[PDB]
């Protein structure tokens, strides 16, 4: 339940769609009431294993409607 | 090798009668204790170990969640 670090790069395409590249921070603390599911249905390896999929989507998504 | 237990088994000393029965309740309380320790299985969590009826096949009502749920041995 730390705020463990989470560097997640991103290679998408802006509005203009110029290559833009953006990482992004996941500063992820695990709800302490929520650990019998981040366990049961997120497992051990959670954040390695959920987190930066997020982001990368996320992120992209983002960059899509802003130009450079 | 077999007639080396028997040699083994035939040495114990001829105690009087309170050893033997003795003897006889200690394997009987072995094997209920093995019984017990194996009547439970394998469980991760993360793994919702459903009990597995032995007649009708999976049991596609008994929806295990997170909770003891004994396996009757070879069942």
């Amino acid at each position: 339940c730390r705020s463990r670090p989470r560097n997640v790069p991103v290679i998408t395409g802006s509005k203009d769609l110029q290559n833009v590249n953006i990482t992004l921070r996941i500063l992820f603390r695990p709800v302490a009431s929520q650990l019998p599911r981040i366990f049961t249905s997120i497992g051990e390896d959670y954040d390695e294993r959920v987190l930066p999929s997020i982001t990368t989507e996320i992120l992209k998504s983002v960059v899509a409607r802003f130009d450079a | 090798m077999a007639q080396n237990l028997k040699d083994l088994a035939g040495r114990l000393p001829a105690g009087p009668r309170g050893m033997g029965t003795a003897l006889k309740l200690l394997l009987g309380a072995g094997a209920v204790a093995y019984g017990v320790r194996e009547s439970v299985f394998t469980v991760e969590g993360g793994h919702r170990a459903i009990f597995f009826n032995r007649i009708g096949g999976v049991q596609q009502d008994t929806i295990l969640a997170e909770g003891l749920h004994f396996r009757i041995p070879w069942f």
